[PDB]
């Protein structure tokens, strides 16, 4: 098979930036003077997008900040000016000879200037408490850079082991991101205990920011 | 635009077969064409794995060759993929892809949006819905979609009118081996008497769907 490797395996470019990927291909995918490497964009949850083929041409409609270059071996993908939603995986595939292989991908991020989170707590819902548990929610929204810490305490002790985390995919127009965590207790062990507190660590605050409140109002 | 729409995708035993199909739009007409199914595992790259074309020559990835068979029904402008001895490498969301002529090979250029099959004995769980209650000028809400399986859940708001300021987490999987996911929104405070706030969640390996009214208190 024909082994593509990319470089960089990820990127950050801030909004304006000229960005220029590479895909070595492990043998030449010239065939009678053309070379046979096409370009995809991934954005988060969708189809593959088709952005160039044969190595240099622009699929209809591919906006020209987009250009490739490149043949035998070698080959370049260039956003000429980085765009908020040109944060994707772009992907590169020899149509060379069967079977048809694609690189690992390059994970574009657009950099920004850092903002701090704004957090938010969620109680459990009766509905669900009658049905037997509790789930604690805490909300960062909207920060950047993506670390942050999470603390949860329950009457000022700090939990570990009950909660998990999620974040978001860079937002496509503000290239933020966004992260939930759940705090889960049984219901009888959620009603022994009234302060219910989130503590959110980041680089935007200089001092952690605590949102809380005591369980039944 | 034409589009190709996967479907069967969903929960499969280990060793069991898959049987995938991708129905074109039937205005289209699928001679000049070559008909991919490609693949790719959660967090990974893509793959391509079989392909038809009109007089129809099959190609295979050797990478699944053996226990792979695409096949197709033009009088129904569909294409089908079945694959046996499913093992866990195989759960990927799987998509159809329409290949366009260069100078006698191929490129992706029309993709339809994939399908994800698991690979798994665990039984389907549909979720339960709960509110996360609004309680400056930006107020968040949210829904939690709590212990369900297989993915995907899907989450809009409104019914689809309400877009902007949403954000849809990716699942958690949580230790019972059941998923677990929050989608929230952040909406000016003052409409948080006026407007109305439902969070449309489907869970359609389940055939769960949910219209949750989130008010606030």
């Amino acid at each position: 098979d024909i082994q593509l490797t990319q470089s960089p395996s990820s990127l950050s470019a801030s909004v304006g930036d000229r960005v220029t990927i590479t895909c070595r291909a492990s043998q030449s995918v010239d065939y009678d003077g053309d070379s046979y490497m096409n370009w995809y964009q991934q954005k988060p949850g969708k189809a593959p997008k088709l952005l160039i083929y044969a190595a240099s041409y622009l699929e209809s409609g591919v906006p020209s900040r987009f250009s490739g270059s490149g043949s035998g071996t070698d080959f370049t993908l260039t956003i000429s000016r980085l765009r908020p939603e040109d944060f994707a995986t772009y992907y590169c595939q020899q149509s060379h000879e069967d079977p048809y292989t694609f690189g690992q991908g390059t994970k574009v991020e657009i950099k920004r200037t850092v903002a701090a989170p704004s957090v938010f707590i969620f109680p459990p819902s009766d509905e669900q408490l009658k049905s037997g548990t509790a789930s604690v929610v805490c909300l960062l929204n909207n920060f950047y850079p993506r670390e942050a810490k999470v603390q949860w305490k329950v009457d000022n002790a700090l939990q570990s082991g009950n909660s998990q985390e999620s974040v978001t995919e860079q937002d496509s127009k503000d290239s933020t991101y966004s992260l939930s965590s759940t705090l889960t207790l049984s219901k009888a062990d959620y009603e022994k205990h009234k302060v219910y507190a989130c503590e959110v660590t980041h680089q935007g605050l200089s001092s952690p920011v605590t949102k809380s409140f005591n369980r039944g109002e | 635009e034409v589009q190709l729409v996967e479907s069967g995708g969903g929960l499969v035993q280990p060793g069991g077969s898959l049987r995938l199909s991708c129905a074109v739009s039937g205005y289209s007409i699928t001679s000049g064409y070559s008909w991919n199914w490609i693949r790719q595992a959660p967090g990974k790259g893509l793959e391509w794995v079989a392909s038809i074309t009109y007089d129809g020559s099959t190609n295979y990835n050797p990478s699944v060759k053996g226990r792979i068979t695409i096949s197709r029904d033009d009088s129904k402008n569909t294409f089908y993929l079945q694959m046996n001895s499913l093992r866990a490498e195989d759960t990927a969301v799987y998509y159809c892809a329409r290949g366009s002529h260069y100078f006698g090979h191929w490129h992706f250029a029309v993709w339809g949006q994939g399908t994800l099959v698991t690979v798994s004995s665990a039984s389907t769980k549909g979720p339960s819905v709960f509110p996360l209650a609004p309680s400056g000028g930006t107020a968040a809400l949210g829904c939690l979609v709590k212990d369900y399986f297989p993915e995907p859940v899907t989450v809009s708001w409104n019914s689809g009118a309400l877009t902007s300021g949403v954000h849809t987490f990716p699942a958690v999987l949580q230790s019972s081996g059941l998923y677990s996911l929050s989608s929230v929104v952040t909406v000016p405070s003052s409409s948080l008497g006026t407007q109305t706030y439902i969070c449309n969640v489907n869970h359609k390996p389940s055939n769960t769907k949910v219209d949750k009214k989130v008010e606030p208190k």
